[PDB]
């Protein structure tokens, strides 16, 4: 009922908004067709059942990443090279087109809405990173600040001039657009995923492609812990105050850390990589976790 | 009129994407064969053990769509030099498996990336795969003009880029490359697609390249302007270029997203043919050696062998030589008879290699503009074309035995002539026995008489083609010394190569010779300043000879007698090629070695390191007597 009849097989990216509903994308990495699609379970415990979902639909192409913007927006990472805004209609059953820019010369990689809601910053396998005005529909700014591809850009939480981005040339780079040289490099295995604290302005986990999580200050080298056994796909901190950490790899697992990097959850649920992990508003310790085996997981988090 | 391809990193399906771009004027499509972003693990439970088909159908595409229209491009998560043992060992099973697919689909060619320094293992692994099986893909290895690290924005705060002249640096690219092709042994599978940036380096590294088998020149979007009218163009700069790559028949890829959005795409395609519609014509040199390009000969042994009828027709077919041997046998039958003179004085001239009659012709040419009389003798020793001036003899002329078939050396001649005329030159000058053919006749000339010609001189310069060493492997041969290939020169048509300095005289020879030894034979030391990192693969060889006074025949480049298709260079391969760094000397040494049976070349490089001695003793390679 409602969208597209077949939700392509590699979950890409699954994240919550205030209200407790599901944002689900995904490509086909394989077979006849490489595309997407976008879906709104407004019950979470249902999906991935197309038939028992709210909205659902079709891109040109693959999903590599997508977030919400603000309720109603969701901003997605195209391989077509475009960054895409579609939009919730007023009934939350059909999802629209509200821009395609082909802007990026390969594969948009990460994207990342800047604390004001109002902008975007995209990273691509053109090596390029671009500051987006989501009402003006355009690039404000790009940046050949990197030597590779970028893996991961993350923008802060509270200062919209600010944010991180890491790539295969082996930098972490620490961005502020107002200094006349905006990036500043910071201290390697290649950096594969990014996370702010939520409650220190000052602080941030990176993971590299050999399974270790790392801890950073600003003000401060590390502190560190051996995770997983592969690359770190995902870092996302969990909702509670003195927060939990969700790390999530191609080893196929997903654990939970705490503020010293000490395991309190592992899940083994997954039979392929895991690709994006988002904390229930509704329920703090509830976890929803997504992977290239088309398993939608639902863990209790012990806390 | 000039083929190119479109690069795209995103095919949602294969059929309307190649029919979109068919469309737009593109010959072909590079495209992944498996998703760029599907990374496979083949070791680690359970991610191994993912189900389903790995890629897309073979039957998307018939089989000639396969083999003509698609380029396959190695998935970009694919690490084969990798310092995680993990991922070294997954990016080497999913390189096997990629290449496999592209054999499995016939594609005629496959794009790698070398994109940083160490690419050993990348190298290891493609090497493998073509020792492995029956396939014939080209591999298109993807390198930069400039290292992505050193066109970077100089906006990291804290790491500032490397701001005045650092002289081996935009030279890193070039040296990726080369470490790669030695490593895999300079397969002739291994070519170059050349990504062109924003900004180029000097025209001695464009130079560098353009001695490098480039298959493809990748242009991006994002390099190109825009005029008035709103339409894609380029800077001056990168025009020059283009003209050069089109000077070698390449493959242009154009790479990235639209970014002339009021202007249709076809448009960046539209400008290349405007480009190619818009260089300058070929000259009438350009297009008779058109088909020549890179292609290895024997040079022609005219002494020992008996032309064919078909050799002499090209030799015939070059008016510019003979109208030079026409001049200077009218100047020179003006300094040899008085106005006074002119009725009651006969020079006696004799064409010395006499083929089927086109100096002979030249020699009464010559006679009705300098209004002197001449008697005639042409003496030639191929008994084929003895037929055809003997046929002319008896049917035009009438009077007078004027053809003689013999041997130069061997003919006793009715007199003494005034003036020999002969055009016994190979590309090497020398290398057809001009001088024994000379010393052998020159007992009838008389005390004061001239040879035309009375000079010749081989040039020698280095050069770098790796092209041409190739071509010169290929010559290996069952049933002889394998080496022997790279110990006898080619006459060529010098085309995807580097000079590496600017040519130096090698060998003269004077006729008449009155020394009283003669001596044929010559030991040259030469010189050549460099100016570029290279490789040194060959000597290129070159000649310039005085006919009379100052009316010339040239093939050294920078002289190159204008529109003249009897001679093309010469190449002396070397065993092994030589690293020469800028500010280094290349020393060579040539020698011109005899016995009464055979002449040869013997050579050696001495700077900056030494070869071996090449041909010693014409073990590979004579010149008969
Ligand atoms: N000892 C001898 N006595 C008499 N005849 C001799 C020799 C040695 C060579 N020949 C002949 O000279 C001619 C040279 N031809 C004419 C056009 C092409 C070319 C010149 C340019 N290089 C390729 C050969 C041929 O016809 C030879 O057969």
């Amino acid at each position: 009922p409602n969208a597209p009849a077949c939700m392509e097989r590699q979950l890409e990216a699954a994240r919550y908004r205030s209200d407790g509903a599901l944002l689900l994308g995904a490509s086909s990495l394989s077979g006849r067709c490489w595309a997407g699609s976008l879906w709104l379970f407004k019950d979470p415990c249902a999906a991935p059942n197309e038939g028992f979902c709210s909205a659902g639909v079709q891109t040109e192409a693959g999903v590599a990443d997508l977030t919400w913007v603000g309720e109603r927006g969701i901003l997605v990472a195209s391989d077509s090279g475009a960054v895409e805004l579609w939009e919730l209609d007023e009934n939350e059953t059909l999802i629209v087109s509200k821009f395609c820019k082909y802007e990026h010369d390969d594969i948009v990689s990460t994207v990342s809405v800047l604390s004001s809601g109002t902008q975007a910053v995209s990273g691509s396998k053109d090596i390029c990173i671009k500051v987006w005005d989501l009402a003006q529909q355009v690039v404000l700014s790009s940046y050949r600040a990197h030597a590779a591809q970028v893996t991961c850009v993350a923008a802060s939480p509270h200062k919209d001039s600010v944010f991180l981005s890491c790539s295969e040339d082996n930098r972490i780079l620490l961005w502020d657009t107002r200094c006349p040289k905006p990036a500043s490099q910071i201290g390697g295995y290649l950096p594969t995923s990014l996370a702010w604290h939520p409650q220190q302005s000052e602080v941030f986990v990176f993971g590299d492609e050999n399974g270790t999580v790392s801890l950073v200050d600003t003000k401060s080298c590390v502190l560190s812990s051996a995770v997983h056994s592969q690359c770190v796909t995902g870092l996302v901190f969990s909702p509670h105050s003195v927060p939990f950490l969700a790390s999530l790899s191609e080893d196929c697992s997903l654990a939970v850390l705490d503020s010293s990097l000490s395991e309190l959850f592992r899940s083994q649920a997954h039979r392929d990589f895991v690709r994006d992990a988002t904390w229930s508003p509704l329920n703090h310790s509830l976890l929803t976790t997504v992977g290239w085996d088309h398993q939608v997981v639902h863990h209790v988090v012990p806390t | 009129r000039v083929s190119s391809g479109r690069d795209l990193n995103c095919v949602p399906e294969i059929a309307d994407t190649l029919g979109a771009v068919a469309k737009q004027g593109f010959d072909f499509l590079c495209m992944p064969v498996f998703h760029p972003r599907f990374k496979r693990e083949f070791i680690q439970e359970p991610a191994k053990n993912r189900p389903g088909p790995q890629t897309r159908s073979d039957l998307l595409l018939s089989g000639r769509d396969w083999n003509t229209l698609i380029v396959g491009k190695l998935s970009p998560w694919i690490r084969p030099d990798s310092k995680v043992e993990k991922i070294r060992r997954n990016s080497e099973a999913a390189m096997l498996q990629e290449l496999n697919f592209g054999a499995y689909l016939g594609l005629p060619a496959f794009l790698l990336p070398l994109n940083q320094e160490d690419n050993t293992n990348l190298a290891r692994v493609l090497t493998n795969h073509i020792h492995t099986g029956h396939h014939s893909s080209m591999f298109w290895m993807r390198v930069p003009l400039v290292a992505p690290e050193d066109l970077r924005d100089d906006i990291i705060e804290n790491a500032p880029t490397t701001h005045t002249e650092e002289y081996s640096g935009e030279e890193k690219t070039w040296m990726w490359w080369h470490n790669f092709r030695t490593l895999c042994d300079y397969s002739k599978r291994i070519a170059v697609a050349l990504e062109i940036g924003a900004d180029l380096p000097s025209n001695h590294v464009i130079d560098r390249w353009l001695g490098e088998p480039i298959k493809a020149a990748i242009l991006p979007t994002s390099i190109f302007l825009t005029n008035k009218k709103g339409f894609p163009v380029l800077s001056k700069m990168h025009q020059r270029l283009i003209f050069r790559l089109l000077k070698l028949e390449v493959q242009f890829i154009i790479t990235g997203t639209n970014h002339h959005s009021e202007k249709e795409f076809c448009s960046y395609l539209q400008y290349l043919e405007y480009l190619s519609q818009n260089r300058p014509p070929p000259n009438a040199y350009e297009l008779f050696a058109k088909g020549y390009e890179d292609y290895l000969q024997s040079p022609l042994q005219p002494l020992m062998d008996n032309l064919e009828s078909q050799t002499y027709e090209v030799f015939e077919k070059d008016p510019i030589k003979y109208s030079q041997y026409q001049q200077a046998i009218y100047k020179c039958l003006l300094d040899r008879v008085p106005e006074e003179e002119k009725d009651t004085n006969v020079q006696v001239l004799m064409v010395l290699g006499a083929g089927r009659g086109p100096l002979v012709n030249a020699s009464l040419r010559a006679a009705k503009q300098a209004d002197r009389r001449i008697k005639l003798y042409a003496v030639e020793k191929n008994p084929n074309a003895v037929v055809t001036l003997e046929n002319w003899q008896f049917e035009e002329w009438g009077s007078q035995v004027t053809v003689v078939s013999s041997d130069m050396r061997e003919w006793v001649a009715p007199e003494k002539a005034d003036i020999i005329v002969s055009e016994l030159l190979g590309s090497f000058a020398d290398n057809e026995l001009s001088p024994e053919c000379l010393d052998g006749a020159q007992h009838f000339l008389k005390d004061d008489g001239v040879s035309i010609p009375g000079e010749y001189t081989s040039f020698l310069a280095p050069i770098s083609s790796s092209k041409l060493y190739n071509e010169v492997r290929a010559c290996r041969e069952k049933d002889r010394d394998p080496e022997a290939q790279f110990e006898m020169p080619y006459v060529v048509r010098l085309h995807n190569f580097h000079q590496l300095s600017a040519p130096q005289p090698c060998f003269t020879f004077s006729h008449p010779n009155r020394d009283p030894m003669i001596d044929n034979n010559r030991y040259c030391t030469l010189e050549f300043p460099v100016e570029v990192n290279t490789v040194l693969h060959g000597f290129a060889g070159y000649f310039e000879t005085v006919l009379y006074q100052d009316i010339t025949l040239s093939i050294r480049p920078e002289t190159h007698s204008p529109g003249m298709f009897s001679w093309f260079p010469i190449l002396f391969p070397i065993k092994q090629p030589i690293t020469v760094r800028e500010g280094q000397t290349i020393c060579v040494r040539f020698w011109r070695c005899s016995n009464s049976k055979k002449v040869w070349y013997e050579w050696a490089v001495t700077a900056p390191v030494c070869s071996a001695i090449h041909n010693p003793t014409g073990r590979s390679y004579t010149i008969g007597l």
